[PDB]
C-alpha cells in the first residue's frame, strides 16, 4: 500500500496485521482479562486452522472474507493508546519541542550563563560542517541511475565517517522537555 | 450475512476492503515500484537540501507554488464560456440576490402598510 | 490621554443635563405637562387650507 | 512523578516479560536470541509477543517497526530509542 | 522558478500530458486532469478525493501535521481536507443509514413531543383561588374603576 | 487648517534636506508631534461644526478620520524603513516626499468645505497611491493591479464630477453648510434616478462595493505595507465620508432607490466572508475582511438613520485600525519567511511568543470583542438594520459566525501547530515591529474606555 | 449601605488586581500560584460576609457607579446588580475555583508556563463574574463573549495538538450560534422597549414577547449545551483537566440557564416559551444520557453527565420554577467539580491512561478518591439528605403534580434511572473489579495541596446543599400535598436503575461474546450527531465557498462582466481602427464618402 | 447634592432589630469594626481634603441661552437668522433628550426601589414615562440621519393637518 521501504504488503504482512487489529478490537470488546484471554486463544486457533495452506487464490479470499468479518464485528470506539495518533496525550507535548537552531539566535547575556553546554554545541557544529562533505560524497557514489530506488539510506561505510544526513535525526527533540 | 460497506462523498471505502489492493498483477508491481522510485528521489532531494549546515532560510517547495499559483491566477486564462458556466453562473450569481430582493421587498411593503394605517405597536420605539 | 480625559465638557451634552436639571424643576412647579407634543407654537402655523 | 527508567531495567522488565511465556523456556532464553532461527517459535508468536510488550510499555509500536524487532535487544533498542534512555 | 515549471493549459494529446506528468512527477498514467468544462482548473491532476487523515501516521512525513512529503503534488483542494476540518475517513456505520436512523429518531421525537403537547398530563385539583377579585389592585388594574368582583367560597 | 498644512510642506524640505542616517529619525519625531498637535480638533459641539474659514471645516465626523491619518503615518514610516534599507538615497527620500504629499493631500481633502473642492482633492489622492504600487511593489502583476484601481476610480468619479458641476448650476453653491440650509427634495424621476446614480457610483467603487470590489484582492497584495495601509485605513473611509456628505442631497429618492444596493451588501457579505475560508493568501484574507467590513458600512449609511451613522464611523475607525495593524502582522511574517503563503509558517506560537500574542490580540479586535470600537460600531449597525427590518438580522447573525470561523482560524494555521521543519531563519522579534504594533493596538484599548468622541456629528 | 457596596467592590477589585500584579511584573514570581490562591480564598471571604447580611436581612441593590455613555436617548453606565442569585451564586463559584487553584497548583507543577494558565484562568473568573453580576444587557454581552473567548483559549491550550484547536473552533461556532441568537433578543429589546437595563424590562412587560423568549432560548441553547448544538461540550474534553472541572462542568455551562433564570418575569406570562423550554430540556437530558450510557472515556461521561444535568435543569425552567433550577445549579457546581477533580487525580496517578477498559482494582489503592467518588456519584443520583436530594429530587416533586408535558416527564424519569445506571457503571469498572493498568505501578495521592482541595470540596458536597436549602428565602409555594406513589417515584427510578444497571454489569462480567447490535451502535457513536453533521455542514459550505463563491463568481464572472469585456471591445474596435494600408487613395475615397453623406444623409447644410 | 424635586425619593421606613435569640449576629460586629477602621480615617482625610478646598475657593457659572425667533418666523433662503433658529433648536433637542434620561432613571429608580411591589407602587412613574415617550415620538421620530427644524416643521404640519382631518371626518 504505502511502505517507506518495500513498494507492496506481502500476504504475510496482511496476516499478521489483520491478526493485530483484531486482537487489539476483541480486546476492546473482551474488558475482562479472562474473557479477552479466553477468546484470544479461540482467535488463534481459528487463524491457526487455515495456517497451512497451499492455494494462493485461496488464501486471497479467505483473507478478503475474514477482513470483512472483522469489519463487520469491530468495536466502533476501539481501545487507543495515549501515545498512539488518535489518543487523548498524542502529540501533546509535541506543543513544547522547541527545535535546538533557535539556540543560535540567543542573546549573548543569556549565552553567558551556559558557557559549557555552548561550547559543546560549537564543538558538535564543527562536527556536522566538517561531517557534511564526506556523507554527500558518500551519497553521491553509492546513489545508482535514476535516484535511489527505496527510502532506505546506506550506513557508514569507511572508519571515522558518519551516516549520511545524520543532523536532523541524532538531535531531534527529546520527547519530555 | 453481513452489511456491505456503501462509500459515499463523505464515507471513504476503507483501504482493505479494496479489491484493487489484493491485485498480484504484474503492471501494478511496476507501478508500485515506479511511484516508490519517484517519492524516494523526492525524499533524496528534500533530506539534501535540508541537511546542509551553509544553507540558512526556506528550502523552496515547487508544489506548494504551483498549488497557490494554479489557485489564484491561473483560473481565468483557463475559463471558457459554454453552457455548464453560464447556468451555474445564472443559478449562483444573480437567483439569491432576486430572491432576498423580493422578499425584502415583501416585508417591507408590508411594514409600511401597517404602520401607516396605525395597527403596528410602536409605542416605545424612539431609537431608530 | 490626559487632554481627551480632560475635554472642557464635550459637546456641551454634560451642561444639557445640568439644563434638564432646571427645566424639569420648572415644569414640576407651576402644573404644565412634562413636554408638549407639538415642538413650535401652533398659534403661530398656517396650515394650507383644502 | 514519572519517574525515570534506565536501560538496564529496560532489558530487566523486558526479559521478565519474555520469562513468563508458556512457548518459551527460562533457559536458553538470552538476550542475542533469534525468536524463529535460535529458539524455534511462529510468526504469529512474534507479533503476539510484540503485542505482549504493547500492552506491557503502554504504546503502540507500529507493524512496519513491528516486523524488524526480531531479537530480545533489538527490541530493547526500539523501547530505549523510543523513550529517551541514558539522558 | 521559471515558466515552464507552472500550471498551463489543458494537454490534449499523449505528449502534452507526458509532459505535464513530468512537471507534476507522476505517472503518465496517474495523472488525470480535471474534465474540460472550462472551470480553470488548468491541467492540475485530479487526487483521489481522501482527507489527510486517511494517510498512515506513522510513516515519517516531511510535514507530520499535514501528512504531506516535500514536493508532493497536493490536492486542489488541500485546505479543505486539513485535519482540523473536512474529513473522508470510513465510519463503522454506512451513511445513509446513519442519516434516515438519525433523521427517523428525531421524527419520531418529535411527534412524540408533538402529541404530548396536545394529551398533557395534570392534577386533578381545581384552580388556585386568589383574593381580591383575582387580584385586580396588584395586578396593575386602575385603583379608579372598580371591574367586575368574582368571590371564592367555601368547600 | 492652515495651522496643520504649513506642518506637513514644512516636513518636506525636512526630510529633502537630512542626512542618508538621519531622515527617518527627523521625520519620526516630527511627524508624531504634529500628531500631538492633532488634538486640538476636538473642540466641539454637539450641534455646530468647527469652522475656521471659508475652505476648510471639521465637525465631529471629519475630526476622529484626521486624528487616524497623522497618527497613521508615523506608523508607515515604521513600518515601512527596513525593506527600504537597501534602495537608493534619493529614491528613498522620494518614497517619504510621497508618503508626506499623502498625508497632506488627506488632510487637505478631509476638512474641504465645498463639495468641488473634495472632489477635486479626493482625485489628487490618487497619484501618490498608484505611484507606490507600481514603483515599490513586489510581485510581476502590480503594473495591472494599478491600473485596475486608477480606472476604477476614474471611472467612478468622473460622473460624480458632470453630477457635482450639474447640481452647483442648478442652485447655486456647493458649501456643505449652504447646502445644509439650501436643500432642496429630490422627486421619484429617472432625471434624479440617473442624478442618484452618478453621485454614488464613485463612492460605492471605492468603499468598495460587492460586484465592484475587484480592485481590492490585487492592490491590498502586490503593494508595499505603507501603501496596503493607506489603501486599507484611509480611502475605504475617504469613500465613506463622501457618501456620508452627498447622502444628505439625495432625498427622498434613496428610500426607494437603495434597495438594490443595499442588499447588493447584504448578501455580499456573506460569501466574500466565505472567501476567506478557502483562501490560502493571508493578505487576500484581510483585504476581504476589510471587504466586508465596508460592506457593513454601505448598508450602515445607505439606510440613513442615525444610530447606523453612528455604527458606521465607530466600525470605520475599528477597522481601519485592526486592517493596519493585520497588514503589519501578515508583512512581518512575509519578510521573515519571504512567501505571502498561509500553510508555510506553522507553529510561531513556540518561536514568537510576543507575536503570537499581538496576533491573538489582533484576531480577537477583529471578531468584535466587547468592549472594542468594533463590537460598539457592528452592534450599533445591527440595532439600526434591525430597526430597519426583522429578518436582516439573519443575513448579519449568520455573519457573526463567519468572520469567527475564518479570523481564528488566520489565528491558528500561523500560530497553533507543529512548526515547519526546514523554515530556521525566524528570527526574534525585532523592537521596531513590537513598537509599532503596540502603536496600532494601545490606543484603540485606549479609546475603548471613551468612545464618546468617535462616535459620529450627532452624538 | 457602606459596607455592602465597599465589600462587593472591593471583592471584584481584590480579584481584578493580580492581572495587574503580572502584567506590571519584570522578574520572576515566587509560588505566584499561592499568590492568586490566597487573592482566591480572601475574596471569597469578602463576598461571604455580605452574602450573609442578605441572608440576615434581605437587601438587594444596584450601583451605576461609572457614566459611560449617553448615546442619543440611551444611557449605558458600569451597573452591578446585587440581587439573590448574584448573592448566593458568587461564593459558590468562588469556592469552587479556590478548589481549582489548589488542584491546579498540584497538577500542572510540571508545565513550565503555569504563570500564563493561572492568569489565563483568573481572567476568566473576572469576566464570569463581569456576567453574572450584569445589570445591564451590555456588561452580560461582555462577560459572554470574554468567557467563550478564553473558553476557547484554554482548550486550545496545548496548541501543537490539533485536536484540541479543532474542539476550541467548535466550541466558538456554537457559542455565534448562542450570540446570534442573543443579540436577536437583545436587538429587539432595544427596538421595542428602548432600554437594556433589566429594571425598565420588567417593569414594562411587553405582551407579544415570543420572538425576544425565542432569542433567549436560542443563546440558551447555544451557550448551555442544549439539544442541536450539544456536542462542543463533550468534544471539549482534550483540555487540561482543571480547565474541565471548573469550565465544562460548573461554571461556565450554567450561563444560559442563569440567563433565563435572570429574565423569569417575562417567561412567567407565556405558556409557549415554558412549552419550547421543557421540550428541549427533555430532548437535551435524554439524548445526552444514551449517549452517555455506552461510553469508553471516563472525561467524556461525566460530560454529557454535566449536559444531561443541564437539560434537566432546562426542564425545571420550563415548568415555571426558576429558583428550583438556582438551587439545582449550586448544589450541582459542588459534586461535579468534585467528580472531574477526582477523575484527573486518578488520571495523572495512572500515566494519563483515560480509558476505564484499562481500569480497576482502585478501591483499595485510593481510598480517599474512592470515597470521594462514592460520595460525588450518590450526590448524582439523588441520594437522601445529601446536596442533589436537596434540589434534584425536589424538582421531581414538581414535574409531576403540574400542568406539564407527559413525554417531557417520562423521559426526565428515564434521564434520572440513565444517570443512575452510568453512575454506578463509573463505579464498576473504574473503582471495583481488578487491576488493568500496565505493570509500572505508580499510585500515589499523598500531597498536601490535593488532599486538602478534596477534603474542602467533599465537606461542601456534604453540607453546603443543606445549607443552602435551609437559608435560602421562601421564593415560591411548594407542593406538599400529593399521592404516595409519586412520592417514591424519583427513588423507585434511582432504585430500579441501578439494580438494572448492576445486571448488565454481570451479564458482561460472564464469558460469553456478542456482536454488537444497532442501539450499541447507536449509543457508542454519540447518537450519530457528531458523525454526519460535522462532515456535512462544514463541506457543503466550503464547496461553496470554493465552487460557487470564489472560483466562479469572484475570480470568473465578475472579471468578465465589468472590465473583460469593455477591455476586449476597446482592443477589437482599435485593431479594426488601425488596420489602414496606408495609400492616399483610400483616404480620399473616404473624404468623399464623408461629404456626400454630411451633404444628403445628413443635411448639415442647412 | 442634587436637587430634591428633580429626583425625588420616598422616605426610608427601617424597621427595628428585634433579637428572638440567644447567638449574636456578626454583622453588627462587622459594622463596628468597619466604622472603627475603615469610616474614621477615610472620614479624616475628607476633612483635610475639604480643608484645602476651603482654602482657595473659586467660581463656575451655568451658561444660558436667550430666546430667538424659531424656524416659523424665518424667510426661505435666508440663512443668517434661520440658522440662529435651527442652533437653537439642536440645542433644544439635546435638552430634551436629557429630560427623557431624567424620566427613565426616574422609573428605572422606582421598579429597583420598590421591588416586588413595582406592579402596585410605580403607576405614576409608569404613566408620566408613557406620556413622555408618546409626546416624544410625535415630536422627533422618524427624521432621519440629516434631521433639521425644516424637517421637524414639516412633520408638525403634517400632523397637525391629520389632526385637522380627524376632527373634519368626525363632524
Amino acid at each position: 500500500a504505502f511502505l517507506p521501504s518495500a513498494a507492496y504488503l506481502t500476504h504475510q504482512q496482511k496476516v499478521l496485521q489483520l491478526y493485530k487489529r483484531a486482537l487489539r478490537h476483541l480486546e476492546s470488546r473482551c474488558v475482562h482479562r479472562d474473557k479477552y484471554r479466553y477468546f484470544a486463544c479461540l482467535l488463534r486457533a481459528r487463524f491457526d486452522e487455515h495456517k497451512n495452506e497451499k492455494d494462493m487464490v485461496k488464501a486471497t479470499q479467505l483473507l478478503r472474507e475474514a477482513e470483512k468479518e472483522f469489519w463487520h464485528g469491530q468495536h466502533p470506539q476501539p481501545y487507543i493508546f495515549p501515545e498512539s495518533p488518535g489518543g487523548t496525550s498524542y502529540e501533546r507535548y509535541e506543543c513544547y519541542k522547541v527545535p535546538e537552531w533557535c539556540l543560535d539566535d540567543w542573546h549573548p547575556s543569556e549565552k553567558a550563563m551556559y558557557p559549557d553546554y555552548f561550547a559543546k554545541r560549537e564543538q558538535w557544529k564543527k562536527l556536522r560542517r566538517e561531517s557534511w562533505e564526506r556523507e554527500v560524497k558518500q551519497l553521491q557514489e553509492e546513489t545508482p541511475v535514476g535516484g535511489p530506488r527505496t527510502e532506505a539510506l546506506p550506513p557508514a561505510r569507511k572508519q571515522g565517517d558518519l551516516p549520511p544526513l545524520w543532523w536532523h535525526i541524532v538531535t531531534r527533540p527529546r520527547e519530555r522537555p | 450475512s453481513f452489511p456491505k460497506y456503501e462509500p459515499s462523498r463523505l464515507a471513504s471505502l476503507p483501504t482493505t476492503l479494496d479489491p484493487a489492493e489484493y491485485d498480484i498483477s504484474s503492471e501494478t508491481r511496476k507501478a508500485q515500484a515506479e511511484r516508490l522510485a519517484i517519492r524516494s528521489r523526492l525524499k533524496r532531494e528534500y533530506q539534501l537540501q535540508y541537511n546542509d549546515p551553509s544553507r540558512r532560510g526556506v528550502v523552496e517547495d515547487p508544489a506548494l507554488i504551483r498549488w497557490t499559483c494554479a489557485r489564484s491566477a491561473n483560473v481565468y486564462p483557463n475559463f471558457r464560456p459554454n453552457t455548464k458556466t453560464s447556468l451555474l453562473g445564472a443559478l449562483f450569481g444573480i437567483g439569491p440576490l432576486i430572491f432576498w430582493y423580493y422578499v425584502f421587498k415583501t416585508d417591507r411593503d408590508r411594514k409600511e402598510k401597517l404602520i401607516q394605517e396605525g395597527k403596528l405597536d410602536r409605542t416605545f420605539n424612539i431609537s431608530y | 490621554s490626559t487632554f481627551v480625559a480632560y475635554l472642557p465638557d464635550y459637546r456641551m451634552q454634560e451642561w444639557a443635563r445640568r439644563e434638564a436639571e432646571r427645566l424639569v424643576k420648572y415644569r414640576e412647579a407651576h402644573g404644565l405637562p412634562l413636554m408638549e407634543s407639538n415642538c413650535f407654537d401652533p398659534s403661530k402655523i398656517q396650515l394650507p387650507e383644502d | 512523578d514519572a519517574p525515570p527508567l534506565t536501560l538496564e531495567g529496560i532489558k530487566d522488565r523486558v526479559l521478565y516479560v519474555l520469562k513468563l511465556y508458556d512457548k518459551i523456556d527460562p533457559e536458553k532464553l538470552s538476550v542475542n536470541s533469534h525468536f524463529m532461527k535460535d529458539l524455534g517459535l511462529d510468526s504469529l508468536d512474534q507479533v503476539e509477543i510484540i503485542m505482549a510488550m504493547e500492552d506491557e510499555f503502554g504504546f503502540e509500536i507500529p507493524d512496519i517497526d513491528a516486523e524488524k524487532l526480531m531479537c530480545p535487544q533489538e527490541i530493547v533498542d526500539y523501547i530505549a530509542d523510543k523513550k529517551d534512555v541514558y539522558e | 522558478i521559471t515558466k515552464d515549471m507552472l500550471p498551463g493549459p489543458y494537454p490534449k494529446t499523449p505528449e502534452e500530458r507526458a509532459a505535464a506528468a513530468k512537471k507534476y512527477n507522476m505517472r503518465v498514467e496517474d495523472y488525470e486532469p480535471y474534465p474540460d468544462d472550462g472551470m480553470g482548473y488548468g491541467d492540475y491532476p485530479k487526487l483521489p478525493d481522501r482527507s489527510q487523515q486517511e494517510r498512515d501516521p506513522w510513516y515519517d512525513w516531511d510535514h507530520p501535521d499535514l501528512r504531506l512529503n516535500w514536493g508532493e503534488p497536493m490536492h486542489w483542494d488541500l485546505d479543505m481536507y486539513i485535519r482540523n476540518r473536512v474529513d473522508t475517513s470510513p465510519t463503522p456505520v454506512n451513511w445513509n443509514l446513519m442519516c434516515k436512523h438519525l433523521f427517523g429518531f428525531v421524527a419520531f421525537m418529535l411527534f412524540m413531543f408533538w402529541v404530548g403537547e396536545t394529551y398533557p398530563t395534570y392534577q386533578p385539583v381545581g384552580p388556585k383561588q386568589y383574593p381580591y377579585n383575582n387580584l385586580y389592585l396588584e395586578r396593575g388594574g386602575d385603583p379608579n374603576k372598580e371591574p367586575e368582583p368574582v368571590v371564592h367560597y367555601e368547600i | 487648517m492652515l495651522k496643520y498644512i504649513i506642518p506637513t510642506m514644512m516636513l518636506m524640505p525636512l526630510t529633502w534636506l537630512s542626512k542618508n542616517s538621519m531622515i527617518w529619525i527627523n521625520t519620526t519625531l516630527h511627524s508624531l508631534l504634529i500628531s500631538l498637535t492633532s488634538l486640538l480638533l476636538l473642540n466641539q459641539f454637539g450641534d455646530n461644526s468647527l469652522n475656521f474659514s471659508l475652505t476648510f471645516f471639521s465637525d465631529s465626523l471629519s475630526t476622529p478620520l484626521l486624528i487616524l491619518t497623522m497618527w497613521l503615518l508615523p506608523l508607515m514610516l515604521m513600518a515601512s524603513q527596513h525593506h527600504l534599507s537597501k534602495e537608493n538615497l534619493a529614491r528613498k527620500k522620494l518614497f517619504i516626499s510621497m508618503l508626506i504629499l499623502l498625508q497632506l493631500f488627506l488632510i487637505m481633502t478631509f476638512t474641504a468645505t465645498e463639495l468641488i473642492f473634495f472632489y477635486i482633492m479626493f482625485e489628487a489622492t490618487l497619484v501618490p497611491t498608484l505611484i507606490i504600487i507600481t514603483r515599490w511593489g513586489n510581485q510581476t502583476e502590480r503594473l495591472n493591479a494599478g491600473l485596475y484601481f486608477l480606472f476604477y476610480t476614474l471611472a467612478g468619479s468622473l460622473p460624480l464630477l458632470v453630477a457635482l458641476i450639474y447640481i452647483q448650476n442648478t442652485m447655486g453653491s456647493l458649501n456643505f453648510l449652504i447646502l445644509q440650509y439650501w436643500v432642496q427634495p429630490m422627486p421619484n424621476s429617472w432625471s434624479n434616478t440617473f442624478m442618484w446614480l452618478a453621485c454614488m457610483m464613485a463612492f460605492m467603487v471605492k468603499m468598495p462595493l460587492y460586484g465592484l470590489h475587484l480592485w481590492l484582492p490585487k492592490a491590498h497584495v502586490e503593494a508595499p505595507i505603507a501603501g496596503s495601509m493607506v489603501l486599507a485605513a484611509i480611502l475605504l473611509k475617504l469613500g465613506g465620508y463622501g457618501m456620508m456628505r452627498i447622502t444628505l442631497l439625495l432625498n427622498p429618492i434613496t428610500d426607494f432607490m437603495a434597495y438594490p444596493f443595499i442588499m447588493l451588501s447584504l448578501w455580499g457579505m456573506i460569501m466574500t466572508s466565505s472567501i476567506c475560508l478557502r483562501q490560502t493568501d493571508l493578505k487576500s484574507l484581510i483585504a476581504y475582511s476589510s471587504v466586508s467590513h465596508m460592506a457593513l458600512v454601505i448598508v450602515a449609511i445607505l439606510i440613513q438613520t442615525p444610530w447606523s451613522y453612528m455604527g458606521a464611523t465607530a466600525l470605520m475607525i475599528a477597522h481601519g485600525l485592526t486592517s493596519s495593524m493585520l497588514f503589519c502582522l501578515a508583512n512581518s511574517n512575509y519578510e521573515r519567511v519571504h512567501s505571502r503563503t498561509m500553510i508555510l509558517a506553522r507553529g510561531l506560537q513556540t518561536l514568537l511568543p510576543l507575536m503570537a500574542a499581538w496576533w491573538l490580540l489582533a484576531s480577537l479586535t477583529n471578531l468584535a470583542l466587547p468592549p472594542s470600537i468594533n463590537l460598539i460600531g457592528e452592534l450599533f449597525v445591527v440595532m439600526s438594520t434591525f430597526s430597519w427590518s426583522n429578518i436582516t438580522i439573519i443575513l448579519m447573525g449568520l455573519n457573526m459566525v463567519i468572520t469567527a470561523l475564518y479570523s481564528l482560524y488566520m489565528l491558528i494555521t500561523t500560530q497553533r501547530g507543529k512548526h515547519t521543519h526546514h523554515i530556521n531563519n525566524i528570527l526574534p522579534s525585532f523592537t521596531r515591529e513590537n513598537a509599532l504594533m503596540s502603536l496600532h493596538m494601545l490606543p484603540l484599548l485606549l479609546l475603548s474606555l471613551n468612545p464618546k468622541i468617535i462616535l459620529g456629528p450627532l452624538y | 449601605m457602606n459596607l455592602f457596596s465597599s465589600l462587593t467592590l472591593v471583592t471584584l477589585i481584590l480579584l481584578t488586581m493580580p492581572i495587574a500584579a503580572i502584567n506590571f511584573n519584570t522578574h520572576k514570581f515566587t509560588n505566584y500560584p499561592l499568590y492568586v490562591k490566597t487573592t482566591i480564598s480572601c475574596a471569597f471571604i469578602t463576598s461571604m460576609i455580605p452574602t450573609m447580611m442578605f441572608i440576615h436581612t434581605g437587601q438587594e441593590m444596584i450601583i451605576s457607579n461609572w457614566h459611560w455613555l449617553t448615546i442619543q436617548t440611551l444611557k449605558l453606565s458600569l451597573s452591578f446588580k446585587m440581587d439573590f442569585f448574584s448573592m448566593m451564586f458568587v461564593p459558590v463559584a468562588l469556592f469552587v475555583t479556590w478548589s481549582i487553584m489548589e488542584f491546579s497548583m498540584w497538577y500542572m507543577h510540571s508545565d513550565p508556563n503555569i504563570n500564563q494558565f493561572f492568569k489565563y484562568l483568573l481572567l476568566f473568573l473576572i469576566t464570569m463574574l463581569i456576567l453574572v453580576t450584569a445589570n445591564n444587557l451590555f456588561q452580560l454581552f461582555i462577560g459572554w463573549e470574554g468567557v467563550g473567548i478564553m473558553s476557547f483559549l484554554l482548550i486550545g491550550w496545548w496548541y501543537g495538538r490539533t485536536d484540541a484547536n479543532t474542539a476550541a473552533l467548535q466550541a466558538i461556532l456554537y457559542n455565534r450560534i448562542g450570540d446570534i441568537g442573543f443579540i436577536l433578543a437583545m436587538a429587539w429589546f432595544l427596538i421595542n422597549l428602548n432600554t437594556w437595563d433589566l429594571q425598565q424590562i420588567f417593569m414594562l412587560n411587553p405582551n407579544d414577547s415570543n420572538l425576544p423568549l425565542m432569542g433567549l432560548i436560542l443563546a440558551a441553547t447555544g451557550k448551555s449545551a442544549q439539544f442541536g448544538l450539544h456536542p462542543w461540550l463533550p468534544s471539549a474534553m482534550e483540555g487540561p483537566t482543571p480547565v474541565s472541572a471548573l469550565l465544562h462542568s460548573s461554571t461556565m455551562v450554567v450561563a444560559g440557564i442563569f440567563l433565563l433564570i435572570r429574565f423569569y418575569p417575562l417567561t412567567e406570562n407565556n405558556k409557549f416559551g415554558q412549552s419550547i423550554m421543557l421540550c428541549l430540556g427533555a430532548m437535551t437530558t435524554l439524548f445526552t444520557a444514551m449517549c452517555a450510557l455506552t461510553q469508553n472515556d471516563i472525561k467524556k461521561i461525566i460530560a454529557f453527565s454535566t449536559s444531561s444535568q443541564l437539560g434537566l435543569m432546562m426542564v425545571t425552567i420550563g415548568i415555571n420554577q426558576p429558583h428550583l433550577a438556582f438551587l439545582h445549579i449550586c448544589t450541582h457546581a459542588f459534586f461535579k467539580a468534585m467528580l472531574f477533580m477526582c477523575s484527573g487525580s486518578i488520571i495523572h496517578s495512572l500515566n494519563d491512561e483515560q480509558d476505564i477498559r484499562k481500569m480497576g482494582g482502585l478501591f483499595k489503592a485510593m481510598p480517599f478518591t474512592t470515597t470521594a467518588l462514592i460520595i460525588g456519584s450518590l450526590a448524582l443520583t439523588g441520594m437522601p439528605f445529601l446536596t442533589g436530594f436537596y434540589s434534584k429530587d425536589l424538582i421531581i416533586e414538581s414535574a409531576n403534580t403540574s400542568y406539564t408535558n407527559a413525554w417531557a416527564l417520562l423521559m426526565t424519569l428515564v434521564a434520572t434511572s440513565f444517570t443512575a445506571i452510568y453512575s454506578t457503571r463509573i463505579i464498576f469498572f473504574a473503582l471495583l473489579g481488578q487491576p488493568r493498568f500496565p505493570t509500572l505501578i505508580n499510585i500515589n495521592e499523598n500531597n498536601p495541596f490535593l488532599i486538602n482541595s478534596i477534603k474542602r470540596l467533599l465537606i461542601g458536597s456534604l453540607f453546603a446543599g443543606f445549607i443552602i436549602s435551609n437559608n435560602i428565602p421562601p421564593m415560591t409555594i411548594p407542593q406538599m400535598t400529593m399521592p404516595h406513589y409519586l412520592k417514591m417515584t424519583a427513588l423507585t427510578v434511582t432504585i430500579l436503575g441501578f439494580i438494572l444497571a448492576l445486571e448488565i454489569s454481570n451479564t458482561t462480567h460472564y464469558l460469553k461474546f456478542n456482536y454488537p447490535s444497532n442501539t450499541f451502535k447507536f449509543s457508542n457513536l454519540l447518537g450519530y450527531y457528531p458523525t454526519i453533521m460535522h462532515r456535512l455542514t462544514p463541506y457543503m459550505n466550503l464547496t461553496m465557498s470554493q465552487k460557487s463563491a470564489s472560483s466562479l463568481l469572484d475570480l470568473i464572472w465578475l472579471e468578465t462582466i465589468l472590465p473583460k469585456t469593455i477591455s476586449l471591445a476597446q482592443m477589437k474596435m482599435s485593431t479594426t481602427i488601425t488596420s489602414q494600408k496606408g495609400l492616399i487613395k483610400l483616404y480620399f475615397l473616404s473624404f468623399l464618402i464623408t461629404i456626400l453623406i454630411s451633404t444628403t444623409l445628413l443635411n448639415f447644410h442647412e | 447634592s442634587w436637587d430634591k424635586d428633580v429626583y425625588p425619593e420616598p422616605p426610608r421606613r427601617t424597621p427595628a432589630p428585634s433579637p428572638q435569640t440567644s447567638l449574636p449576629n456578626p454583622i453588627t460586629y462587622l459594622t463596628k469594626a468597619f466604622d472603627l477602621l475603615v469610616d474614621r480615617p477615610v472620614t479624616l482625610v475628607r476633612e483635610f481634603i475639604e480643608r484645602q478646598h476651603a482654602k482657595n475657593k473659586y467660581y463656575y457659572y451655568h451658561r444660558e441661552f436667550r430666546r430667538v425667533p424659531d424656524i416659523t418666523e424665518c424667510h426661505e433662503k435666508d440663512v443668517l437668522c434661520m440658522f440662529e433658529a435651527e442652533m437653537q433648536w439642536k440645542r433644544d433637542y439635546k435638552v430634551d433628550q436629557e429630560i427623557v434620561n431624567i424620566i427613565q432613571e426616574r422609573l428605572k429608580a422606582c421598579q429597583q426601589r420598590e421591588g416586588e411591589s413595582h406592579r402596585q407602587n410605580c403607576a405614576k412613574e409608569l404613566q408620566q414615562f408613557t406620556q413622555v415617550v408618546k409626546a416624544y415620538q410625535d415630536r422627533y421620530h422618524d427624521l432621519g440621519a440629516h434631521y433639521s427644524a425644516r424637517k421637524c416643521l414639516a412633520k408638525q404640519k403634517q400632523r397637525m393637518l391629520a389632526e385637522r382631518k380627524a376632527t373634519k371626518e368626525a363632524a
